[PDB]
């Protein structure tokens, strides 16, 4: 007996060779392989396969290879591939990717993916599943920003702040042992993974280091606290000792140095360069040249992404507003003009496409949008396909190479840079079960269900008073994973090794899962998945034109984007 | 009697900044091809290498401009600025690591500045 | 619908604007929150229409005049900021000194 | 180099001699002194002063005189003065008022106010900063009332109730050990300081005392539970032993006695007289005569504040509604007419202005408005300036004397009366860092940011999904200080010494900071800051006219108030 | 705007009133929540206009008649209470037996 | 009023519908959330009028046509579901393929 492919895809989601459009973009992903056995697909419901004696094993206890949760028929979009599989979860971790069911009666069942009495089922047929997004440029300014992030598929927030204090409104910094302790306690009630960055500023080691010992997971150097050669140097010394990452927003004003001076201070050590294009901040006009070096892990923030017709007008004015610049002060005008450059913003689109900028991030509530990292990543990939065409590396008319390059920018690459990729950042066995289900029509725009440590934390769902969950109004809502003490087991507070060794969690009464920051100092650009390119980036000091391999990187701004007015009420 | 909510009625007069401190005028030029903007409270001798001035005259001093403002030097621009004396303990640490102690150690600051190529030592 | 947090919140701006417009229509001088609500909603609705950021920066300064509002309201409003979804995605509009 | 004063005030906030209008009132406060050194003002941002090596010290660890938080350039409005200073916070307490920065390079830096690596910055230039309001007449009826209070700058709620039970709807009482224990546990999730009052009723000591031992912070005598000579007497005996305050709503009906009988029962002991004017309750018609005695700490509740054209019509009807009075029962009508008196309400405006009523409070949800204590205090001060003119004590055309008299009514004086002024109630060194920032245009109306124990708990802030925090809608929101376990460190549960000594917090698993109620029995009217006047108040039994020093206290009701329709959407 | 908790809540009364008025306009007898919403919003809007408390106590009794509402609704509503900002600050209005 | 959780939530559907209808009236092709909001509110308002479930299943398919909405919106909406209080209590209406 045979089933035609249209009907197969409707029933079980797509299989090998089938393509799926990402939202209303022109991007198509193709199923590269399928771990199923045709005829023995897992599914749940009345008269379906996952019933006792049948696709559900009725013999084995939970410890004997049985799953807590099976996501059936997922279309996985990950740096590791674009493919069809069941995903098995146990103890809050992904334990199996393959084929779940009952080996009593089914062929090809992955040994540790038995559906048994202990197994919950989530139907992922017809859904795309990705890792939770990892946003490493978060200002903790307003707790309402968390749901904003969850609703666009973000599951980890790395950054700093204490609320709407000026220091936090400008910089991702939680300064000193006490503020760090306070925010670690606050984090107990935030339904998302968190890591906190201390102030990467000082001329002695101890004031910087004591933040790491207090529980910071990294450091931020920001020009507003003095991004000087000394602060850069002491931060990187502390980071090399503590095994945490340092992020930098460099000296835009070129006050104590130019880019080359900052690079001299870094002295070959590993550093995460924030908003590398420079609209978000950094040595004017040539900060983006950072992205060519092997010791730099470069990220963009999202407001420049991608280059559109409103971008410049919006940013020039945004900058006048947030910096309290005056139109009547010519040095204010010059400063804005040296910082917001169409030449570098256009080039930034292309550098992403070429795998030279490795990461995206938000800059949430400081100069970026908490719920648009994922959104704007795909809008950029889509613009680049339109303007530059399918990449040379593409195969069956699919955009799989570009999709892996771009999905890596907000999942695995930020995790690697931050030293947390042993826990999060991809759909791989042995990692924490932070998973995002998307209807393809809403892909990158509005997440369907967000799973955190194996329990749904957030979902687009309807009327709680209704006979069924689909009646209006369908909106993003916090789910049982966020309620009571379950928020403790479904989320990770990432902390430094030294703070963990000195017993900070017990000292502060933290009940959340504690994740260890590690392996941050031994990496480089070469470790950024699909985005590992090093090259000489020249930025012309007079024209701001960006050159790579002798050629000017420019493109046009677009009047219209997908994943915009078709989807959003405002 | 039009009411502007929360408005100031400021007293008469002016506010003299950095009153009673020695002031010094020097010429400074941006020999680089990118803009340099310098804040009110950076130890002036520790500013960007490519600013050419008599570095010795920046020691123990900062710009005499309102707290929180900056002087801007476009690429190639040469202009005069007025400096005032640092106060408190007259010690500087970090920044460009040229001082790391008393600002009175002029010879030591200048030798470090010269070795690292901060323009205008001598 | 799949409303996200911002969409739910911004509905309340539209609602406050409708309240305020009803109040203006029966002859009242508008107060501070009402004035803000009207101009904000205008901006968001302008973005929905496909106007540019530069267009809304201009238009936003002529939605209300000082005779539409109470004494002191023009001086209370230094600027009004709103984000909405333009055809090219979310952008921030700031209208400076909207009521002169 | 010189800066003119308009430009100085725009940059750093006002300095000595400058005046600022409070919202849209006709009240002006004048800066009395400034702790800054002109030229070395602290400020934070790009190219600003608080950068490493400069205004931020890069040498010192947190324990070596470095602050957790610096509020820069605050205009302080407090009973201690109206002046310009930086405010330094550490371990959740105000540790320094003066001049913050780096003594490396700055003159005049207060020794314990070093901005270092551990320091967060809040820019208060152009803001007025006050102590958090202390509301000592709160009915705990609806938990939504907390945000209402925070949004008008209240940070401590003293009173009683168990929710919308009739006892609580009428009286600020949490009756008995069990209800008190329950509400102490509830308080663990309320983001505001709390103290709980037991029932000040009984004819034996033990039933009253066991409430104090259980964790009550004081007692309430209310006529609805029988405000008899016996209940008054036993409550004050318990209070003298326990060192807690007693509040009284006296016997309006004159059933067991007149005012003089209640005073005989009090017998010279210290007592807090609630809604002393009497519309809120008390011996008709002469309860307000309480406010003349040296052993009485007198407060008003807020609905009579100030006397307006709608006040009487509103109150007569409010009273008919809440007391279920019938228009057809002439004793009901007589009772209302004996209780709502224009003669005493008009006099109450004047007594506040003369420093004879020392305190304001809300009477939240029983006969008063949770979010309008601060609001109506300033509306009263403004009405009095209009009708009575500048006070004799005023100087440079400023209203500084009146402003200190009135700010004292909702900050320091309720704290003193309640025995908690060692922790809260003013901006002084060694006190808990409960601070309210106000834009002058919104002063008394809508708080900008509310700081609780050194972390922002509530703020007027905008779209959480935006690039920056200022886009609409700007509304009051709970901040990180209220989230997770941080709510425990940023708030105080005030309790009796005996309950603390008997280990009640540990018994109940309370994690909040525990504050000790003390020094309540040894004070009088003379201890009320700027409101310490004792005098013979005569209330005419036939006309209700109020006389002080031979003269009738009357004024007219006003048709219009400031801090009203210019600000509020409803 | 600087909306406080009450302002956010009371917007929802205005919204329910508009819903109810639309329902009355297409010929429906109003139910209990609809009737309450209409009269409440009227009071708050009356305060905004600068009417007195005494005026609204009178007017509130003639906003809806028994022929506007369903059987039993007049008897379900003993009174309607609302607070709003009058020119002289926040005051409580109670309308007794609004539909007779 | 005695609003329960669902009543508070469904007010926001009515509000989004009014927003969307204003947008249609100034000549805009409606997007996905707007289309959903309009049809949903129509259903709930139909229940309030006393129409049957079967009536609303029919009517709901003619509220908006493909020329009223953006490219792809008809295909994004497989069905719209709403519960409201009919004369015989709460019932679920599903409108299948409302825009064809
Ligand atoms: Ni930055
Ligand atoms: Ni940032
Ligand atoms: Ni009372
Ligand atoms: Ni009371």
């Amino acid at each position: 007996m045979k089933i035609n492919r249209q009907q197969y895809a409707e029933s079980y989601g797509p299989t090998v060779g089938d393509e799926v459009r990402l939202a209303d973009t022109d991007l198509w992903i193709e199923v590269e392989k399928d771990y199923t056995t045709y005829g023995d697909e897992v599914n749940f419901g009345g008269g379906k396969v996952l019933r006792e004696g049948m696709g559900e094993n009725g013999t084995y206890t939970r410890t004997e290879n049985v799953l807590d949760l099976l996501l059936t028929n997922a279309l996985i979009l990950d740096y590791t591939g674009i493919y069809k599989a069941d995903i098995g979860v146990k103890d809050g971790y992904i334990v199996g990717i393959g084929k779940g069911g009952n080996p009593d009666i089914m062929d090809g069942v992955t040994p540790n993916m038995i559906v048994g009495t202990a197994t919950e089922v989530i139907a992922a047929e017809g859904k795309i599943v990705t890792a939770g997004g990892i946003d490493t440029h978060v200002h903790f300014i307003n707790p309402d920003q968390v749901d904003v992030a969850l609703a666009n598929g973000i599951t980890t927030l790395f950054g700093g702040g204490t609320g709407p204090a000026e220091g936090s409104k400008a910089t991702t910094v939680t300064p000193g042992p006490w503020n760090i302790e306070k925010m670690l306690k606050s984090t107990e009630g935030l339904p998302i993974n968190v890591g906190i960055l201390g102030k990467g500023h000082g001329s002695s080691i101890a004031p910087i280091m004591e933040q790491i010992d207090a529980g910071a997971a990294g450091l931020k150097i920001h020009e507003d606290w003095g991004a000087t050669p000394a602060s850069i140097d002491r931060s990187l010394t502390v980071a090399d000792e503590a095994d945490v990452q340092v992020a930098i927003h460099s000296d835009t004003l070129n006050e104590a140095g130019f880019l080359e001076d900052t690079l001299r201070a870094i002295n070959g050590r590993v550093i995460h360069s924030f908003h590398v294009e420079g609209a978000g901040g950094g040595h004017a006009p040539d900060i983006m040249a950072m992205a060519g070096h092997p010791n730099v892990l470069p990220s963009s923030t999202n407001p420049t992404r991608p280059f559109t017709v409103n971008t410049i007008d919006e940013h020039l004015d945004m900058l006048m507003v947030c910096h309290h610049l005056k139109q009547n002060i010519p040095e204010d005008v010059a400063f804005a003009d040296s910082r917001i450059r169409p030449e570098t913003i256009a080039a930034e689109d292309i550098l992403h496409d070429l795998g030279i900028i490795s990461m995206m991030s938000t800059d949430a509530l400081a100069m970026g949008r908490a719920g648009e990292m994922v959104l704007r990543t795909w809008q950029t990939a889509d613009k680049m396909k339109k303007q530059r065409g399918p990449l040379a590396e593409e195969k069956n008319g699919s955009d799989n190479f570009r999709l892996k390059r771009y999905v890596s920018k907000y999942t695995i690459n930020p995790a690697i840079a931050q030293g947390i990729a042993h826990e999060v950042g991809s759909i791989e066995e042995g990692k924490f079960a932070d998973l995002v289900l998307w209807e393809p029509k809403f892909f990158g725009v509005k997440a369907d269900r967000v799973i955190k440590g194996g329990i749904i934390a957030y979902a687009q769902i309807g009327d709680p008073s209704a006979s069924i969950p689909t009646p209006q109004p369908v909106m993003g809502r916090r789910m049982y994973g966020t309620v009571g003490d379950l928020i403790h087991d479904t989320n990770i507070t990432f902390m430094s090794k030294s703070s963990i060794q000195q017993g900070v969690p017990a000292k502060l009464g933290l009940k959340r899962r504690i994740g260890t920051v590690k392996n941050c100092r031994n990496i480089g650009k070469k470790d950024m998945k699909w985005n590992d390119v090093t090259t000489d980036i020249d930025i012309n000091p007079e024209t701001y034109e960006v050159k790579v391999d002798g050629e000017v990187l420019t493109c046009e701004p677009v009047k219209e984007l997908p994943m915009a007015q078709r989807y959003f009420l405002f | 009697n039009y009411i502007v909510p929360g408005e100031y009625r400021v007293a008469e007069g002016e506010i003299e900044i950095n009153a009673g401190r020695e002031k010094t005028t020097i010429r400074v030029s941006n020999t680089g091809d990118r803009p340099i903007q310098v804040g009110s409270h950076i130890h002036f001798v520790e500013v960007n290498k490519e600013l050419l001035f008599d570095r010795a005259e920046g020691i123990g001093r900062r710009l005499n401009i309102p707290s929180g403002t900056a002087a801007r030097f476009e690429p190639g621009e040469e202009m005069e600025v007025e400096l005032t004396e640092l106060g408190g303990n007259r010690e500087v640490f970090g920044i460009s690591d040229l001082t790391n102690g008393s600002v009175d150690n002029k010879e030591l600051i200048l030798q470090r500045a010269k070795e690292l190529g901060y323009k205008g030592v001598e | 619908m799949h409303l996200n947090p911002a969409e739910k919140e911004k509905l309340q701006i539209f609602l406050a604007s409708e309240l305020l417009l009803r109040r203006k229509a029966r002859g009242l001088k508008l107060n501070y929150p009402e004035a803000v609500a009207i101009i904000t909603s205008f901006i968001m609705e302008g973005a929905r229409d496909g106007k540019t950021v530069a267009m809304l920066m201009e238009e936003g300064k002529h939605v209300l005049t000082r005779d539409d509002v109470m004494e002191g309201v023009p001086e209370m409003i230094d600027d009004i900021q709103a984000e909405a979804t333009f055809p090219d995605g979310t952008k921030l509009v700031t209208v400076h000194n909207p009521i002169s």
